[PDB]
C-alpha cells in the first residue's frame, strides 16, 4: 500500500458565480461569490466590498442563489453541489461570532438518470414556492419549499422535451410557470409549461412554442413590470411574452458570443451583456405604456459601454459599480459612467483580484538564486492570457506579466537567462484573403521575430478554403527575459500548426543547449492530427536558428529528455531520438501500444505513459536490446489530465473527474503477472481539474533539512487557479493523521451537513470508492482552528502505536505542534 | 479449417505401426485389445456410451500417427478415456482410472504403466492432444442411429429390436478401424442394413417413402451399397472369427 | 486441411508478446504480432503445470465450444500454440499451451469506463442488433454464455462487434439438468434467478445481462451497482418489482426465496424510471429485465423487436470519439 497527503497552496481563484442579494441581515446589500469549493461573502460600500466571511464546503458549488420565503426577515441560501448536495443556509452573527446555519440538507440524485449537456441548472420561482432542477435529460425535479420538508426531498416531472438549453421561472404568472428553450431535429424552440405542486405534473403553458435561432444560448426572466422572456442568440435577441414578439439582430454582437446576462434596473428596464472577448454591452428595454395604464415593450436596443475582462459572471452592485467575475481572467470592480470617456468608453476599472486562471502549464525555477523557489504559470486565456511569477513570502507575492495571447506550455533555459513560451492567438479571416488579429499580443509585439519557412508540408497543392471571418489559432514560440520578461523574440509556426510541446534541453555530444518544440498539423477535416514536426532552435545573440526539424506522420503530444536523447509521443507511438554529430535526430526505439499517449515523464530509464483511456503505463528503455519493453500498467481505466512519478515505485494521476490516483508496483513477485498489474493503492477525489505536475518546492530553504515528516514535493495547477501540493508518508505518520482525521470529522461541523468522507470518495459517474491512501491535509491543518475544547475531544483517547514501540497516547498540545510543523511544507 | 479423420483401407498397410515390422493380424488384435480396454475400464467407472467411443476414437487415430511398439496400447488407452471424460463432461480422475486398470490388466499388462502409472498416463496427455490436433468434437454412430430410428413408424417391437440389434453392432464396430474409414452416419446406417437383413424387416416400409427401395438415401446421401456392403463384411468378421452367433 | 488444420505443434515463438490487456476468466489476457504475417492476436495462457487433472478440464471446456461455433459476432479462436518443446524428452516437458484468438481494436469496458465515448440511440442499434445476433447463434447451439460483462463485449473500429470469453460457458440441456453454480455473473449484470439460487439456469441469464447493457449505453451509468447479493436483488426490485408469486410462479421453488427478501414489495416502476428512453427500446428493456426468466424474452425475440427489426448491418455505425477536446476541454 501507499501513503500520500495532499494541501492546498493556493485556493481556487476563479469566479465560478455570483449573486447579489439580503443574506447577513435584512438591511445590507451582499455579494455572494462562489469560487470552487469556496464561498465568499461581501457587504457593498460606496468603495468597494467589505468582506465578512468565507467557508469551504465539501462539494463543487453547482448552483447558488438566494431567496426570501415568506415569513423570513432576510434572504437564504440554496445551494447545490456537483455530487448533487443539497442545502438550505442561512447567516446567523451573534456579535463577534459569525456562523452560518445549515436549515436543510438532501442528497438529490436519481438512481436512473442521463446527465444533461448543458449542465445542473437551479433555478427558483418568484413566489419561493418550489426549487427547479434540471439534472438529467427528461426530466424536471421540484423540491417544494414548505416548511416541513428540511430533508429536502423532491419528486420528478417527466419532460417530453430531453434536450434542453436553458430554463427560468416566468415573472406575473398565475402559477409557477417555467420557460425553456429546447433542442429537437427541427432546431430550437422556446416552450412553456406549469407546474402544479398539488398534481405533481405539467398543466399547458401559458404561451405557445415559437421556432427560435438554432445557437440560442440563455432565457432571460423579464420582471412582472413588462413581464415575458427574452432569449439571447448568436445573432438575435428575442423577447417573448403571449403573443407580443420583438426581435433585434444587431450587428455589433454576431461578432462575439454572448455569455453572460444581468439585470440592472430592477423594473426590466435595463439589462448587462457580456460577450468572450470581453465587451460588456447593455440591453435597453423601451418601454411604451398604453392609455389603459398598461405598459408594453416599443424595441430593444443593444449599447457597446467598453471592455471588461472575459467574465463567466456580471452582477450588478448599486451606484453603477459592476463585479466582473472571470475564469479566464483577473475579477474587477468596475464604473459605469454616464458620461463617456475621450477613447468613447463608458467603462473605468476601479480595482483589480487576482485570478491565476486557467493554469496550462507551469515550471519552478529560483531565479534569484535564493534558493527559495518561484513558480511560473502559462495563466489565462486570449486577452486575459499571462505569465504569472509565484514565491512564498504570510501571503504569496505574484507577479503579473500580461500576453494578450494565450500561453500554452513553459519551460526554463537558464544558459540564456529567459523562458521558452508557447502561445497561441486568434486571427479572424478578413477581406484581403489572410487573417487579422483582434488585438496586438506577446507574438507581435516581440522585439525580434521570425517565421517558419518549412517545405516539409508544402505538398498539397490547393489551400483549404477559407472564408471570411472564420478564426485561426496562430501558434507562436516566445523567448521571454527571466528578470524583466520582456519578449525578445517570437517565432511563428507554420499556417495550421498548433505547437504542443516544449523542451529545453543538450542532446548527444552537442554543447549547444536548444529549444525543442513539437507540433501538429491540425485541418478541421481531420479526426487525429497526420502530420507534425519535431523542429530544434537554438536561441543565440537575441535570435532563434532553426537547427534541425524531423518530420512525423502525427501530433507531437509531449516530449521529455531522456539520457541525452529524445523522447516523444506521436500520436499512438511513443518514440526515442538520437542526436547525431550531423546535428539531426534519429529514430532509436518505437513502443505503439497507446491510443493517444498523452503525458510522458521519466525518470532514469523508466518511462511513465498517459493515455486517453488506458491510464498509466511504465515502459523501459533496455540499453542492451535497444528497444522498449512494457514493465506494467494500470488496467483500471481512466482519462488522463496529468501524470507525475513519485519514486521508482509510485506513480501519481489525475483524472477527467477531478480524481487523483497513485499506482504501485506490486511488489509481491510470485508471478510476472503481479508484478506487470500496477496496483491503484491510492484514490482520493481532488475536486479540481490538474493540468500540470511538477517536482520541487517554494518554500524558503536556509539548509532545513529532514525535519519534515513529509517526504518529497510535487506542486500542481488547475484550471480553476488551485495550486496543489502531494508528498509521501511513512505507515506511521499516516495512521496517526488518518485516525485523526476520522476524529476531526466527527467533531467539525460541515456547512450543508456534508459527509467528508462521502466528498473525498472518488467519482465517476460510473464508480463511487471510498478514499484510500490519501490524507486530506486541509482537513487537518484545519485542527489549529477549532475551539480549544473541541482540541481536547479530538485528542482524547488518542494513542499512537507507531511501531517499534507500544502505543504511546498523545496530547492537544503536541498534536498543536505536529500541525505546525506539516503548515510549514506549503 | 478442419483436418481429415478419414483414410482407405489399403492405407492402413502403411499404418507407423505396419512399418516397423508388427503384421496387419497382431495390429488389429492390439486395436481390439486396446479399444475393449478403454471399453471395460470406463464401463466400470460407470461412464456414457458417448464418453467411451470417444475414448475409442482418440485411440484409434492415434494410432495412426504412432506405432504400437513405441507407445504401450494400454497405456495409450487409459490416456484416450482420461481425455475423453474431460471432453464429454463425465470427468474422472487419473488415480482413479488407474485403479480400475489394475483390477482389469495382469501383472505383465500393467507393467506398462511403469513405475508410477499416473505419471506415464498424464505424460501422453500433451502427446495425444497434439496429435488429435485438438479437434476433440466427435459424433458418434449412435446419435444417428436413433435420429434415423426416430422417424420410422410401424411396428414398435420389430423397430426395438433392429434399434437393439444396430446398437449391438455399433458397439462391436468400436474394436476396428471402421472409425477411420466412414463417417458416422454411415456407420449407423450400415448397422441397420446390417440389422434389417439379420431379423428380414424390410425397412423402407417404415419410412415415409415406402416405395424407395433403397431407403437410407434419405438419411444419408450419396451412399452406394457398395459401402454398406464393406461395412456389414467388415463387422461380421469380427463375430466369425470368434465363431459368436449374431446377436438375433 | 494442409495447414491450418494442424494445432498445436507451432511455437510461441512466432508470436512477439507486446504486453498484458487485461484480466479475463480464468486468466490474463495478452496482445502480440505474428512474426511472419504482423498480424495482431491475443492470447491466453493454460498452464499444465498441476498435475491434479492435467489439462484444464475449463480449458478444454473453451476448446470444445469455441471452435463449433463461427459468427461474425463471435470471436475466432485462430489457433493454439506451445512453448519450446524439447526433442526426444517430451516425459520432462513442462511446456505450457497458448490459446490465439483474434485482436479486436476496443473493448466496451475501458470505452465506457473512461466517457470518451458517446452512443448515439443508431449506434446502440448497431451495437445490440450484433450482440444479440451472436448470442441467438450461441444460444441456437445451446451455450450458455456465463460472463457477459463489458470486459468481454468486444468492438472494431469498423463498428463490428463480437462476444468474447468463453471460458465461464458451459452446455445446456433442457432434457437432462446438470447442477451449474449459483454465482456466474458480475453482480451488477446477474439474473435475479441466479442470485435467488437457481442452480440449474435458463439461457436467459444472457438475455438480463445484455438488458442491463442496454440500460447503460443510454444512462451512461450501470442499472444496478451494489455490493452485496442482497443489496443488488433490492435494487432490482425497485426498478424491475420485487419478486413475487404473481410475477414469478416459481419464485417459491427456488431456494433462497423466504430466506432473500426485499425490504417491502415494490412495484415495477421500469418504464417511469426509463421515460427518457425511446419507446422502442424501453419495451425491449422491459422485456429484457422481466424477472420470471420464463417470461423475460428470448435472443430472437430481441432481434424480431421494434429496436432492432429492421436494422441494416449495413449502416454499421462506430461510437463517437472526441478529437481535439481529448487535449483541451473547450475552454468555450
Ligand atoms: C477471450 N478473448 C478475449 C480476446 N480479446 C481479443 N481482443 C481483445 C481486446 N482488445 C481490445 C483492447 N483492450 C485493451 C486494453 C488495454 Cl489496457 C490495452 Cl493496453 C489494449 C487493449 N486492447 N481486449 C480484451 N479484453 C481483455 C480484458 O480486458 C478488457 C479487454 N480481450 C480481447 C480474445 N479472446
Amino acid at each position: 500500500m501507499s501513503y500520500n497527503y495532499v494541501v492546498t497552496a493556493q485556493k481556487p481563484t476563479a469566479v465560478n458565480g455570483c449573486v447579489t442579494g439580503h443574506f447577513t441581515s435584512a438591511e445590507d446589500l451582499n455579494l455572494l461569490i462562489a469560487k470552487n469549493t469556496r464561498l465568499e461573502i461581501y457587504v457593498v460600500t460606496a468603495e468597494g466590498l467589505r468582506p465578512v466571511k468565507e467557508v469551504g464546503m465539501y462539494g463543487k458549488i453547482a448552483v447558488m442563489e438566494l431567496f426570501r420565503p415568506k415569513g423570513e426577515s432576510k434572504d437564504l441560501l440554496f445551494i447545490l453541489t456537483a455530487k448533487y448536495n443539497a442545502c438550505i443556509l442561512e447567516y446567523k452573527q451573534s456579535g463577534e461570532s459569525i456562523d452560518i446555519i445549515t436549515r436543510a440538507h438532501g442528497n438529490v440524485q436519481d438512481r436512473i438518470g442521463r446527465p444533461s449537456e448543458t449542465g445542473i441548472i437551479g433555478i427558483i420561482d418568484p413566489e419561493c414556492r418550489m426549487i427547479g432542477l434540471r439534472l438529467y435529460d427528461g426530466l424536471f425535479k421540484v423540491i417544494p419549499l414548505d416548511r416541513d420538508n428540511k430533508e429536502l426531498k423532491a419528486f420528478n416531472i417527466r419532460l417530453e422535451e430531453l434536450h434542453v438549453i436553458d430554463v427560468k421561472f416566468l415573472y406575473g404568472c398565475q402559477a409557477p410557470t417555467i420557460c425553456f428553450v429546447y433542442q429537437d431535429p427541427q432546431g430550437r424552440h422556446v416552450k412553456t409549461y406549469e407546474v402544479s405542486l398539488r398534481e405533481k405534473e405539467f398543466n399547458k403553458g401559458p404561451w405557445k412554442q415559437e421556432n427560435v435561432e438554432a445557437e440560442a444560448s440563455m432565457v432571460i426572466a423579464v420582471p412582472e413590470p413588462f413581464g415575458g422572456a427574452i432569449i439571447i442568440g448568436q445573432e438575435s435577441i428575442t423577447y417573448h411574452n403571449g403573443d407580443k414578439y420583438l426581435a433585434i439582430a444587431p450587428p455589433i454582437i454576431k461578432q462575439s458570443t454572448i455569455v453572460c446576462h444581468n439585470r440592472v434596473d430592477p423594473n426590466g428596464s435595463r439589462y448587462l451583456l457580456g460577450d468572450m472577448e470581453g465587451r460588456l454591452f447593455m440591453l435597453l428595454l423601451e418601454k411604451e405604456e398604453q392609455m389603459d395604464g398598461t405598459v408594453t415593450l416599443k424595441d430593444l436596443r443593444v449599447e457597446l459601454l467598453g471592455e471588461t475582462s472575459i467574465a463567466e459572471c456580471l452582477t450588478y452592485l448599486d451606484n453603477g459599480v459592476v463585479f466582473v467575475g472571470s475564469r479566464l481572467g483577473d475579477s474587477q470592480l468596475v464604473k459605469l459612467n454616464v458620461d463617456s470617456n475621450e477613447q468613447g468608453s463608458y467603462v473605468v476599472a476601479m480595482e483589480t483580484f487576482t485570478n491565476l486562471g486557467p493554469i496550462v502549464d507551469m515550471c519552478v525555477v529560483d531565479l534569484e538564486r535564493q534558493g527559495q523557489g518561484q513558480l511560473v504559470t502559462c495563466s489565462g486565456a486570449f486577452k486575459e492570457g499571462s505569465l504569472r511569477i509565484i514565491r512564498n513570502g504570510q501571503k504569496l507575492h505574484i507577479r503579473t506579466v500580461p500576453l494578450y495571447e494565450s500561453p500554452r506550455k513553459i519551460c526554463y533555459q537558464e544558459v540564456s537567462q529567459c523562458f521558452g513560451v508557447l502561445s497561441s492567438r486568434i486571427e479572424v479571416q478578413d477581406t484581403s484573403g489572410g487573417t487579422t488579429a483582434l488585438r496586438p499580443s506577446a507574438s507581435t509585439q516581440a522585439l525580434s521575430s521570425s517565421v517558419s519557412s518549412s517545405k516539409l508540408f508544402s505538398s498539397s497543392t490547393a489551400p483549404h478554403e477559407t472564408s471570411f471571418g472564420e478564426e485561426v489559432e496562430v501558434h507562436n514560440l516566445l523567448i521571454i527575459d527571466q528578470h524583466t520578461f520582456e519578449v525578445l523574440h517570437a517565432h511563428q509556426f507554420l499556417q495550421n500548426e498548433y505547437a504542443l510541446s516544449l523542451v529545453s534541453c543538450k542532446l548527444g555530444k552537442d554543447p549547444n543547449t536548444y529549444f525543442i518544440v513539437g507540433t501538429a498539423m491540425v485541418y478541421p477535416e481531420e479526426a487525429e492530427p497526420k502530420q507534425g514536426r519535431i523542429v530544434v532552435f537554438q536561441y543565440s545573440d537575441g535570435k532563434l536558428q532553426t537547427v534541425a526539424e524531423k518530420e512525423v506522420k502525427g501530433a507531437v503530444y509531449s516530449m521529455v529528455e531522456f539520457n541525452g536523447k529524445l523522447l516523444a509521443s506521436i500520436n499512438s507511438t511513443v518514440r526515442l531520438y538520437e542526436w547525431t554529430t550531423e546535428k539531426e535526430l534519429r529514430t532509436e526505439c518505437n513502443h505503439y501500444n497507446n491510443i493517444m499517449a498523452l503525458y510522458l515523464k521519466t525518470k532514469g530509464d523508466f518511462i511513465l505513459v498517459g493515455d486517453l483511456m488506458r491510464s498509466v503505463l511504465l515502459l523501459a528503455y533496455k540499453p542492451m536490446e535497444g528497444n522498449f519493453e512494457e514493465i506494467a500498467r494500470d488496467f483500471n481505466p481512466n482519462w488522463m489530465s496529468a501524470v507525475e512519478i513519485l519514486d521508482d515505485d509510485n506513480f501519481l494521476g489525475a483524472e477527467n473527474a477531478f480524481n487523483l490516483f497513485v499506482c504501485q508496483k506490486d511488489s509481491a513477485a510470485t508471478t510476472d503477472e503481479e508484478r506487470q498489474h500496477l496496483q491503484e493503492v491510492g484514490l482520493f477525489h481532488l475536486g479540481e481539474f490538474v493540468n500540470v505536475f511538477c517536482h520541487g518546492s517554494l518554500v524558503m530553504q536556509n539548509l532545513g533539512e529532514t525535519s519534515t515528516p513529509t517526504q518529497g514535493s510535487v506542486l500542481f495547477g488547475t484550471v480553476n487557479g488551485m495550486i496543489g501540493l502531494v508528498t509521501s508518508l511513512s505507515e506511521s505518520w499516516y495512521n496517526l493523521l488518518l485516525d485523526m482525521q476520522n476524529r476531526l470529522n466527527k467533531v467539525i461541523k460541515s456547512v450543508g451537513k456534508i459527509e467528508h468522507s462521502f466528498w473525498r470518495s472518488f467519482h465517476t459517474e460510473r464508480k463511487t470508492e471510498p478514499a484510500t491512501g490519501f490524507i486530506d491535509g486541509d482537513l487537518i491543518e484545519s485542527f489549529l482552528d477549532i475551539s480549544r475544547p473541541k482540541m481536547q475531544e479530538v485528542v482524547a483517547n488518542l494513542q499512537y502505536d507507531d511501531g517499534s514501540g507500544m502505543k504511546r497516547e498523545a496530547t492537544a498540545d503536541d498534536l498543536i505542534k505536529v500541525v505546525e510543523e506539516l503548515t510549514r511544507i506549503h | 479449417t478442419k483436418p481429415c479423420w478419414y483414410w482407405d483401407k489399403k492405407d492402413l498397410a502403411h499404418t507407423p505401426s505396419q512399418l516397423e515390422g508388427l503384421d496387419p493380424a497382431t495390429e488389429a488384435r492390439y486395436r481390439r485389445e486396446g479399444a475393449r480396454f478403454i471399453f471395460d475400464v470406463g464401463t466400470r467407472l460407470g461412464l456414457h456410451y458417448d464418453t467411451l467411443a470417444t475414448g475409442i476414437i482418440y485411440f484409434h487415430r492415434f494410432y495412426m500417427f504412432h506405432s504400437f511398439k513405441q507407445f504401450p496400447r494400454y497405456v495409450t488407452g487409459a490416456c484416450c478415456l482420461f481425455l475423453a471424460g474431460k471432453v464429454e463432461e463425465t470427468p474422472k480422475k487419473c488415480k482413479d482410472i488407474i485403479k480400475t486398470a489394475r483390477s482389469l490388466l495382469n501383472d505383465v499388462q500393467f507393467g506398462q504403466f511403469g513405475d508410477d502409472p499416473k505419471e506415464e498416463v498424464m505424460v501422453l496427455e500433451r502427446i495425444l492432444l497434439q496429435t488429435i490436433k485438438f479437434d476433440l468434437q466427435v459424433e458418434h454412430p449412435y446419435q444417428f442411429l436413433l435420429k434415423y430410428a426416430k422417424q420410422l413408424k410401424g411396428d414398435k417391437n420389430k423397430i426395438q429390436k433392429l434399434v437393439q440389434m444396430a446398437w449391438t453392432f455399433v458397439n462391436d464396430s468400436l474394436c476396428t478401424t471402421l472409425s477411420l474409414q466412414w463417417e458416422p452416419e454411415i456407420i449407423a446406417v450400415a448397422v441397420m442394413y446390417l440389422a434389417g437383413r439379420l431379423c428380414k424387416f424390410e425397412i423402407q416400409e417404415w419410412t415415409s417413402k415406402p416405395m424407395y427401395r433403397r431407403w437410407w438415401e434419405q438419411f444419408v446421401q450419396d451412399v452406394p451399397v457398395d459401402v454398406l456392403e464393406d461395412i456389414c463384411h467388415q463387422i461380421l468378421d469380427l463375430y466369425s472369427q470368434g465363431k459368436q452367433q449374431m446377436p438375433h | 486441411r494442409q495447414t491450418e488444420s494442424d494445432w498445436g505443434k507451432r511455437c510461441v515463438d512466432k508470436f512477439d508478446i507486446i504486453g498484458i490487456i487485461g484480466e479475463g476468466t480464468y486468466g490474463q489476457v495478452y496482445k502480440a504480432k505474428d512474426k511472419d504475417t504482423g498480424e495482431l492476436v491475443a492470447l491466453k495462457k493454460v498452464r499444465l503445470d498441476n498435475e491434479k487433472e492435467g489439462f484444464p478440464i475449463t480449458a478444454i471446456r473453451e476448446i470444445k465450444i469455441l471452435r463449433q461455433l463461427i459468427h461474425r459476432s463471435v470471436v475466432n479462436m485462430k489457433e493454439i500454440v506451445t512453448d519450446k518443446q524439447d526433442a526426444l524428452d517430451f516425459k520432462k516437458d513442462k511446456g505450457a499451451f497458448y490459446l490465439v484468438f483474434e485482436y479486436m481494436d476496443h473493448d466496451l469496458m475501458g470505452l465506457l469506463e473512461s466517457g470518451l465515448v458517446h452512443f448515439s440511440e443508431d449506434h446502440i442499434k448497431s451495437f445490440m442488433k450484433q450482440l444479440m445476433e451472436g448470442l441467438e447463434y450461441c444460444h441456437k447451439k445451446n451455450f450458455l454464455h456465463r460472463d457477459i460483462k463489458c470486459s468481454n463485449i468486444l468492438l472494431n473500429n469498423s463498428g463490428q462487434i463480437k462476444l468474447a470469453d468463453f471460458g465461464l460457458a458451459r452446455l445446456y440441456n433442457s432434457e437432462e439438468s446438470r447442477p451449474y453454480t449459483n454465482k456466474v455473473i458480475t453482480l451488477w449484470y446477474r439474473p435475479p434467478e441466479l442470485l435467488l439460487g437457481e442452480e440449474r439456469y435458463t439461457p436467459a441469464i444472457d438475455v438480463w445481462s445484455c438488458g442491463c447493457i442496454l440500460g447503460e449505453l443510454f444512462t451512461k451509468k450501470p442499472i444496478f451497482q451494489a455490493n452485496l447479493e442482497l443489496a443488488q436483488l433490492e435494487l432490482i426490485s425497485r426498478l424491475c418489482g420485487s419478486p413475487c408469486p404473481a410475477v414469478w410462479p416459481d419464485v417459491i421453488r427456488l431456494p433462497y426465496f423466504n430466506t432473500m427478501k426485499p425490504k417491502k414489495q415494490y412495484r415495477r416502476r421500469l418504464r417511469e424510471e426509463f421515460s427518457f428512453i425511446p419507446s422502442a427500446a424501453l419495451d425491449l428493456l422491459d422485456h429484457m429485465l422481466t424477472l420470471d426468466p420464463s417470461k423475460r424474452c428470448t435472443a430472437e425475440q430481441t432481434l424480431q423487436s421494434d429496436f432492432l427489426k429492421d436494422v441494416e448491418l449495413s449502416k454499421m455505425a462506430p461510437p463517437d470519439l472526441p478529437h481535439w477536446q481529448d487535449c483541451h476541454e473547450l475552454w468555450s
